[PDB]
């Protein structure tokens, strides 16, 4: 019983551990990933606007 | 041995020799079908979306700019509106320069197809884009990008889109 | 032509378990070739995927 | 062979009481109608089915071998996935495992499974380990 359910206790320390890791993951990348999108964006449009303007 | 299209207007037997030898084990021996054309469905980015909306297979983008420069992508899924980038690694860009060249995927990022209500974008890398063409399809864009590490596909940084053509293997 | 894929925890690190099993099957008594398998690093889901997944 | 075709020429009424008489003598009527159009669409058909066999025979069969390879590419990898998603169920879930490839010799079987058996029955068809069978008789 009781030290099975510390076994347990470990998986599921583990499991929060790892999940935590992959959010972690997930959200360093997806910062990285809206970073090209937001920066390529934001710099093109008003590239644009200058380019008609002059 | 050179494809069973059903049209072109951009390219030619240089061109379609040149490209049947490239492109992915997915779609060789596939007869090539036009899902859209600037010179028969008019000029616009939301039709470019539209006429793509039902399609579930590869596409190949045609672009020909104001130098007569022809150049473009294969693209693995259908353009489409995205608020993120999507593709998988087959994708690659394409010149003729007057040379044939291909810029297939160089292991760096994911960061295949992209497309905003007002543009369409392949390529990635901090700001730069392989490919950037705009809601009207008028101006558009190439720098060296990571994904890829292309070339200048057009003969200038900043073009002027001439015509462009999506094929579709179906 | 037949293949068994195996797969068993590294007993301390990965090389020691093939070490071990290709020296008894393969190096001593000679009941079969042997060779690694190249699985990546899959990313985990979170339990109740892998028990759909199987 | 055993018979012979000729021509009977008649009063265009008496076709049906001359088919049933034939019948009754058992004489019998080929029924056919001169079209030379279908005259020569008979030696049009069998030269041109003869040909289009021929146009798709060697598209179909480099289709064949390409679509072979992807499909057969497609089946290890869902090996690959099976032996990952067991093998994080069955051990540890911090991830520490060799995934293996064996190939057993002629007649060997028994005392490969027993070996087996030997290395890993302190982990507890069934085994104390991660298994899966590739085949490759796939012409059965």
């Amino acid at each position: 019983s009781d030290a099975d359910v510390q076994k347990q206790i470990k998986h599921m320390m583990a499991f929060i551990e790892q999940e935590a890791n992959e959010k972690a993951e997930e959200i360093d990348a997806k910062a990285e990933e809206e970073f090209n999108i937001e920066k390529g964006r934001l710099v093109q449009t008003q590239r644009l606007k200058i380019m008609e303007y002059y | 041995l050179p494809i069973l299209q059903s049209h072109s207007a951009l390219l030619e037997n240089m061109h379609i020799e040149q490209l049947a030898r490239r492109l992915p084990a997915r779609v060789q021996g596939y007869p090539w079908r036009l899902a859209y054309s600037t010179l028969e469905h008019g000029t616009s980015l939301k039709t470019l979306y539209r006429k793509s909306a039902s399609l579930d297979s590869p596409v190949l983008l045609v672009i020909k700019d104001m130098d007569n420069q022809i150049f473009g992508a294969y693209a693995t899924h259908p353009f489409r509106f995205s608020d993120h980038y999507y593709g998988t690694g087959e994708t690659f860009l394409y010149t003729f320069s007057p040379n044939f060249k291909v810029f297939k995927w160089s292991g760096e990022n994911s960061y295949f197809i992209n497309g905003d209500i007002s543009s369409l974008e392949l390529g990635g890398g901090g700001g730069r884009f392989g490919l950037w063409l705009d809601a009207d399809l008028y101006h558009g864009r190439s720098n060296s990008c990571s994904t890829f590490n292309n070339d200048i596909l057009s003969k200038k940084e900043d073009f002027i889109v001439q015509d462009l053509e999506v094929w579709t293997f179906e | 032509t037949e293949f068994w894929l195996i797969s068993a925890p590294g007993e301390k690190t990965c090389q020691q378990t093939w070490e071990k099993l290709h020296a008894a099957t393969t190096k001593n008594n000679n009941l079969a070739v042997s060779s690694k398998f190249n699985i990546p690093d899959l990313k985990v889901g979170t339990l109740d995927v892998l028990v759909g997944l199987s | 062979q055993d018979s012979y075709l000729c021509n009977v020429t008649l009063f265009k009424k008496a076709v049906d009481d001359f088919r049933h008489k034939a019948r009754e003598n058992k004489f019998i009527v080929r029924d056919f109608q001169y079209n030379e159009e279908e005259m020569r669409a008979d030696k049009e058909e069998m030269n041109r089915l003869s040909t289009d066999k021929k146009k798709q025979f060697g598209p179909l069969v480099r289709w064949l071998k390409v679509n072979f390879s992807e499909a057969f590419i497609a089946w290890i990898h869902i090996k690959a996935l099976r032996v990952f998603v067991e093998s994080v169920l069955r051990y540890g879930l911090p991830v520490n495992f060799q995934a293996m490839l064996l190939q057993p010799n002629k007649k060997s079987v028994k005392k490969l499974r027993e070996v087996l058996h030997e290395l890993y029955k302190h982990l507890d068809e069934y085994y104390p380990y991660v298994y899966y069978k590739i085949d490759c008789n796939l012409l059965e």
